[PDB]
Parts: C-alpha cells; structure tokens; sequence
C-alpha cells in the first residue's frame, strides 16, 4: 500500500519510480517486468489497507523483530560500509 | 572537525538538522578533494579522510572514542531522541562498524 | 440565412441539396393547442426570424 | 557421462563451426552459458539504431552475417538497364528494368520505411537507387537500397560504441540499471513505423482536423507531419442529429471516433467502393478523391508504359512484375470491387504508413554483447557525469555508467575485457596523435596490434603498405580521432589473462584515470550497446472504463490494434494467490467493495463513479449497496442448471 507523491512532469517518461529498499520486499528487480497498480479511493478502504503498508511490514511476523527486507540493499550496504569501517 | 560532540545535546537542540547536514557537506567535500591509494600488499597505506578521523563523544556523561562517520550515522539512526525529547540512553548504543 | 450557410457550406455539396433541415424545421407548421383548449397563429416569417437567431445563437 | 569423451579438442582447433550465433560475440570463450543465450535472446530483441556504427572490437564475422541476412539490404544480382521509372508518391516510386543477359524483364520498388510487425520498423538509404535514371545500368553486385545498419562500405553493425564506466551514481545503478548522457542518448535512436487504416462509411464522415476555412484536409498529405497525435476522426451522420452535430466540423465532439498515431506519413493508400461521382459531390472527402485519382493515374502510367514489354510474345517478363502491372490493369479497369476480410465494404478504407524517430527514454532496455542487460534509470546532462581532469585526457565524459557490484558474480569478464582494451587503445591514438612522423604512427599501431591479434597486424601492413601517402594519412588521422579497431574473435585469437598482462607490464604509463570528486580511480572505455525491443510504451496500459464484455465484466478490447486508443485500456487480473495475499487484511468486505465496485457489480461500479465525478474531489467517501453481484447471478444460474443451490445455513 503506497502513496504518490509526484507527479512527472514528462509524457515520454512512463515508468513508476519506485524506492530501492522496497525491491526485496517485492522480490522483484529492475529487468523491466510490469508491476500492477490499483488505485484505492475510498478512505474507509484507506484505512483497512494500510496494513498492507511498509510500516506494518517493518516488524518481520517471524521473530517480531526489524524485516531486513526493508533495510539497505546491497549498494546502500557498500556506501555505509566505507563510512563507518 | 570539533573534537569532541555531546550527543544528548545534539539529539535534543533544534539545531539537530543542520548540524546532520554540515557534518554530511564536510565528509562529502573531503572525500571529493582527496584520492585513494591502494598499496596492494600487506601494509596498509596512509590515506587520511574526514570518516577516518576519530572523535570523542560524550553520551550520558561519559566519553566514548568513535569515528566522525559513525558520528553523523549515530545520528541519523537517533532521530526518536529529537522526535520525543527524551535522551539517548547508553544501552541504545552499538559498535556502528558492524 | 446566408451568413447561417456560410458555416453550414461544406454539408451543402451532398446532404443539404437532398434536404435542407433548417429550411425544413422552418417550414414544418402544425396545429397547436394550449392545455386550456386554445389554439395559437403566428407568422412563419416572425418563426424563421426566431429558428435563424436560435441556430445563430449556438 | 563418457559420451561427451567423443568431444576431441584436436579436431576443432581454429574451427568456428560450432559457434553460430556467438559468433557475433567477442571474447566468447570466456563468457558463461547463460550470458550467451542471453546475448542469443538480444540479438533477436536488438532494434534498428538510425547511427549505427561498426563495432571497434569485432569477430570479423559480423559483416558475413550482415551479408547473408537479406532483410537489410538489395542487390540485383544480375547485370540490368534501367528501362523506365513511375512515380507513385515523392517517397515510393518503381523502377522497370531488364537483364543484359538473360534478357528478362524486372521490377524494383523503392519506398522510405520498411515494417515488419507491430510498430517495428527501419529507414532505407535509397541514394543510389535515386541516382539510377532511365537507361542507366547497374551493375551485377549494387546495393539499391541498404538499411542504416550498414555503412558506405558494407559493414554491418548492430549497435552503437559508447565510452562506458563502472560507477555507482547515487544509488541509481542498484541492482543492474544504467545512467546516460544525453548526448549518448543521442546515439541510441531508432525509428518506429506504424500502418494503420481507418475505414469510412457512407455514415460516417471525417472532420477538417488539418488546414484553414478554405481547405479542407481530414488527413495529413505526404509530406505533412501529425499534429495532436490524431490522423483522423470520424461522425456517423444522421439526419435528425445533422442539424447541430454537423455545424463546426473542424472541432472535435464527444460522439466522433479518434484514431491515434505519431510520426510522419510516407505512404497512403485508399481502395473506394463508392462511386467516384459522389465523392466529387462530397467536399470532406475532396482529399481521398485527389488521392484516388493519383493512384489510379501512376496505373494508368504503368499500363500505358509496360503493355509493350507484358504482351509482347517474344518477350520474358518476371512474375512480380505480372502480378504488379494485373493488379493496376484491375484498379483501372471498370466494375472493379474491393474486399477486406472476404467481406465488400461500405465507403472507403485508408491506409497511413507513418514513420517517426523514437529516443531512449527512462525504463528503456539497453544491454551490450555479453549478456549484461540493464534499465535506463537516468538520463542526465553530459556535464553532470564523471569528467576526467588530470592527463592528457581532460575533458573526456563517460557516455554510460553501469553498475560495479556483481560484475564478476555474473561470470562475464569478457565486458571487463572490451573496456580494458578500448582503454589501451585511447593511449596508443594518443601516443599516435602526438608523433610527427607518418612511419612512427605506424610503427605504434602496428606493435599495438601485433601485441594483441597477429593476423591482423599483418592484414594491416598490407593494407598500408597498398595505400597511397595521402590514404594513409586519411587512415591515419580517422584512426586517431574516430578510435583504432580491435579483433578479438570469440574462440580462437581472444586475448587473454597473461595477454593483458604483458600489456599491462610494458605500457608503465597507463594507470587509472582520476575523474572529478570521484576518490576512487576508475576505467573508461568503449564497448558495445544494443538497444533491446522492450520499452516503456511496449506494456503500459491504463484503464478506468473502457469496453465491458458480455457478460456485464470487464474484459480487453481490440481498440489498442487498431488505433482507436492511446494507450491499451487492458484490464489486470486480480489471481488468486493475489486473494489470498490481500487477505491478510482481515477486512474481507473492503476486499469484496473492490472487487463488486470495479467489476462484479454493475450498480455500485454506477455509483462509485457518481461519487467520484459529483461530490468533494480532495475528500472521497462512498456508500455501496448491498445488491446481489453480477458474478453471483451467473454462478446461481449455472448451478440452478446443475441442479443444485448454494443456501446460506
């Protein structure tokens, strides 16, 4: 469950810009394969699917602990990793 | 870089914002104006960087010696401090190398 | 009529020379009579004066 | 097993024989196997690149495989004389010739696109073919007209060279996704020819979408381009709805029919079955006259012109051109019917071909010759880019950027390999460029080459020492600034490990490049990309309400196929595994308002878009009803025919 917040601003450019550490979440890459989108409207449907939203997932049902599918991805790991070591 | 940082007093301050920003534009700027050396052998060789310096950070009123990264890192990762205005407690605290 | 023409001229080659709706719609009188049982008469001129501006006004 | 012992590695040794696409592949020994059929599958999915150069490291292969693919280019592969040529278009004439030696007559068509399928297409070069007038020869090997994948010379190149680099921009190359400047960009265009027909009835009639009070133009001319990305639009006429439909016929109505398309027309084509009287009655449809008539004179001219050589007896005509001077007798001749799918049509059919110059935009697929896909995720400014500023190379910009992480995980150095010597090559121009002397120049460029491919050091003495001074300089200075080719053929001839390594040890000077505000010293250097079919535009679909099928569901449309829509209004299946995951929301009656609103029922789909077309726009709430669904019926239906029904306890 996302939320737009942009709009682009060019008609050749049709592509869902998407934040990285969602990928793993997804189990999904950047091969260009289509994601689906369903718009939701109505506020009472709001609120029952936002627990579907990156908040709710942020604690793993497994453990009750952090989802590391949320945390930094493999990049973001390098750029951290040569700042604090 | 000021040698020592009281990180209550940074976690508490309005000024918590640009404080994060002016460390984040010093570390960026120093590793634009400087070049890695790699020395490909056992020795190590002496490549000196704004993240590699350490600094003393007074927490709780104790000091704890870290790096100047894992300062601006330690504070991006304490945001709730600034958000409820409740202090950093020592046992909140890691080894942010690992 | 003329100036109404003029934007109705690229219809005129085909569809109106077979049948010219505004001429029709002018020309259509019938028989007319109030809820209350009465009957009204007018001037097809006054009429057509009226359809022209009506189809003008658009 | 033992049966792969049969594999005797003596008896392929210098054999390409069982290389067959790969081949197109340099340094194709080291590349896995699932990279190569990845660059097998791209070969395929590779698109026509309107600046298509031949590659500076090469398989010599490539231009063989150019040749005998028969789809790019023509030849007349016997000798001929140009007996006349006929004007059909400005941009699609026909040439009448006959062989010198058989004494055979022929026929060549010229036009500027060619289609293949879908919105894929390329641009001809038809520049010698226009030199060609009448009683003029060509010879027994000519190419009339060539694709832009080959050059002056005949060398076929399927992509373009681009100076790349291993960098991570701002997290914008995770996983694999590639950032280029726009002036690479530049050089990944390709072209996208379309052929769409718009039919029109004696109902219907088209509207002066084009032109000025006095002109009435429904369709773009020849020449013309498209404006608002409309070829046509069409309103059924009836006379009770005449009165006040017809009046401003230039300006589009909620009623008319759009069709969509981009580009330049280059080809019209219009079969009538309405009587021509009425057309030169009608004034909307003065444009498909003038071009009725054009069509039906270039018959008459082909007629008038070629009864001689098709009825002669002692004459060979070829069947083509039989079968195209039939056809033109046919439309010239009298009661004359056209049918479209076994069925004779009312009014008219028009078909456009349209030719436009598509870029590389976001999402668009761009990969190279070993497997190595990627996403463009930025296109960015040329100066916003890793620049070099210490050296002799200042000023040099990456053109791409690909992603360093796991470049040896995807078990593909030959990449690694092409830059590396691309890398070296850029050194060896510049101490080229640097000397004075025409002999020193080739001493380095020789040593160069010897040091990586023999033969071709050897091919290229001979080719210099054949040259003329003022050639040689040619070579020379082209070679300095356009870059020097390298042959790294796939199997036999591939430089290897200890190959750059002697390379590495004698060039001391070449050391990594220092690139502004990058710490890191990195690597620039060409290799190879080819643009791949998928796209942006290739799958988008958006759909709030379109067409509902029979059964009162939704379902997709052919609207998108012929051009009646912009985009392709398809509907997304919500499958069951895709139930059970919404399902962890235990607010199964959210789910059921979905699913009844957007599709199962019809009363609260009407009322979900009451509210949200009447009422508050920034705040939506909407009260469904409680009516049994569509779905529900049918299922009722179906069982009530099995003899069973579902009762709730």
């Amino acid at each position: 469950y996302l939320k737009i917040g942009l709009i682009k601003k060019d008609y050749k450019d049709l592509t869902l810009g998407i934040s990285n550490n969602l990928l793993s979440a997804l189990s999904g890459d950047y091969d260009g394969d289509v994601l689906n989108i369903i718009p939701v409207f109505d506020n009472k449907m709001k609120e029952h699917f936002s627990l579907l939203s990156p908040q709710n997932f942020l604690v793993d049902r497994n453990n009750g602990r952090f989802n590391g599918d949320f945390d930094l991805q493999k990049d973001q790991i390098l750029g951290i990793f040569i700042l604090n070591n | 870089m000021e040698k020592t940082y009281n990180l209550n007093d940074i976690l508490l301050s309005n000024e918590y914002e640009k404080i994060k920003e002016d460390i984040k534009e010093e570390i960026i700027n120093d590793m634009a104006s400087k070049k890695v050396k790699y020395s490909n052998t056992s020795e190590f060789a002496k490549n000196d960087f704004l993240k590699d310096e350490f600094i003393d950070l007074v927490v709780d009123g104790e000091t704890y010696e870290i790096t100047y990264g894992n300062l601006i890192t330690l504070l991006i990762v304490a945001r709730p401090f600034n958000h409820f205005k409740v202090p950093m407690t020592e046992d909140l605290l890691f080894d942010l190398s690992d | 009529y003329s100036y109404l023409l003029k934007s109705y001229l690229p219809i005129k080659n085909i569809l109106d020379k077979n049948n010219v709706i505004l001429q029709l719609m002018t020309i259509k009188n019938a028989k007319f009579m109030n809820k209350e049982n009465k009957e009204v008469d007018f001037s097809t001129d006054h009429l057509a004066e009226e359809v022209l501006d009506m189809l003008l006004c658009i | 097993m033992d049966d792969i012992s049969v594999i005797k590695n003596e008896d392929y040794e210098g054999s390409h024989r069982f290389l067959a696409e790969e081949l197109l592949m340099p340094n194709a020994n080291k590349t896995d196997g699932n990279r190569s059929t990845m660059f097998c599958s791209h070969l395929a999915q590779a698109v026509t690149l309107q600046k298509a150069e031949p590659p500076l490291v090469y398989t010599n292969f490539e231009n063989q495989v150019g040749k005998y693919s028969t789809a790019g280019y023509r030849k007349a592969n016997s000798n001929y004389k140009v007996i006349e040529k006929i004007y059909k278009n400005d941009y699609n004439y026909v040439l009448i010739v006959q062989d010198q030696e058989t004494g055979e007559y022929t026929l060549f068509e010229r036009a500027e696109c060619e289609f293949l399928t879908e919105h894929y297409g390329f641009q001809w070069d038809n520049d010698k073919i226009d030199s060609l007038k009448k009683d003029d020869t060509i010879e027994k090997d000519t190419v009339l007209y060539k694709n832009t994948c080959y050059d002056e010379n005949m060398n076929f190149g399927y992509g373009v060279n681009l100076n790349a680099a291993y960098f991570s921009y701002k997290n914008e190359t995770l996983e694999d996704a590639i950032v280029i400047s726009e002036s690479a960009a530049k050089k990944l265009g390709t072209f996208s020819v379309n052929k769409v027909k718009v039919s029109v009835n004696t109902n219907d009639i088209l509207l002066n979408l084009y032109g000025d009070n006095e002109n009435y133009k429904g369709f773009p001319d020849i020449g013309e381009h498209i404006k608002n990305q409309i070829i046509a639009s069409r309103r059924r006429f009836d006379y009770n709805t005449a009165l006040y439909e017809l009046k401003n016929l230039n300006e589009m109505r909620d009623s008319d029919t759009p069709f969509f398309a981009d580009g330049k027309i280059v080809d019209i084509e219009i079969f009538s079955n309405v009587p021509e009287e009425e057309l030169k009655v009608q004034k909307y449809n003065e444009q498909v006259l003038y071009y009725i008539n054009k069509q039906k004179e270039f018959s008459n001219n082909v007629y008038q012109k070629l009864k001689k050589i098709v009825e002669g007896k002692d004459n060979n005509v070829s069947d083509k051109l039989l079968h195209f001077y039939n056809n033109c007798k046919m439309r010239i001749d009298e009661n004359i019917s056209y049918t479209y799918q076994n069925s004779k049509f009312s009014g008219f059919i028009m078909e456009f071909t349209i030719l436009e110059e598509e870029p590389l935009n976001k999402g668009s697929k761009i990969t190279g010759r070993y497997g190595n896909k990627g996403v463009i995720s930025k296109i960015l400014p040329d100066d916003q880019m890793p620049t070099v500023a210490e050296g002799r190379f200042k000023g040099l910009k990456a053109d791409i950027c690909l992603n360093p992480l796991g470049v040896f995980n995807r078990l593909n150095p030959s990449q690694l390999i092409e830059q590396e010597l691309n890398w070296i090559a850029k050194f060896i121009r510049k101490d080229m460029e640097e000397a004075g002397s025409n002999e020193e120049k080739v001493s380095i460029l020789l040593d160069f080459l010897n040091r990586v491919n023999k033969e071709e050091t050897e091919l290229m003495e001979e080719f210099i020492n054949s040259l003329n001074k003022t050639e040689l300089e040619e070579f020379l200075n082209d070679i300095i600034e356009n870059g020097i080719p390298i042959c790294q053929k796939p199997f036999f001839g591939n430089i290897g490990l200890d190959e750059l390594w002697e390379l590495y040890n004698h060039y001391d000077h070449i050391d990594y490049f220092k690139c502004e505000g990058i710490s890191t010293p990195l690597i620039i250097g060409e290799i190879y990309m080819v643009r791949l079919k998928h796209e942006p535009h290739s799958k988008f679909s958006a759909r709030s309400t379109s067409f509902m099928n029979l059964r009162g569901l939704p379902a997709k449309s052919k609207n998108f196929k012929e051009h009646k829509d912009l985009y392709s209004k398809t509907p997304v299946r919500i499958g069951n595994m895709e139930i059970s995951n919404l399902s962890l929301t235990n607010e199964m009656g959210s789910i059921m308002d979905m699913l009844n609103s957007y599709s199962n029922n019809e009363t609260n789909r009407r009322e979900l878009i009451m509210q949200l077309l009447t009422g508050n726009p920034f705040d939506t709430n909407i009260d469904l009803s409680d009516v049994e669904s569509g779905t529900s019926k049918i299922l009722k239906s179906l069982f009530t025919c099995l003899g069973l029904s579902i009762d709730d306890v």
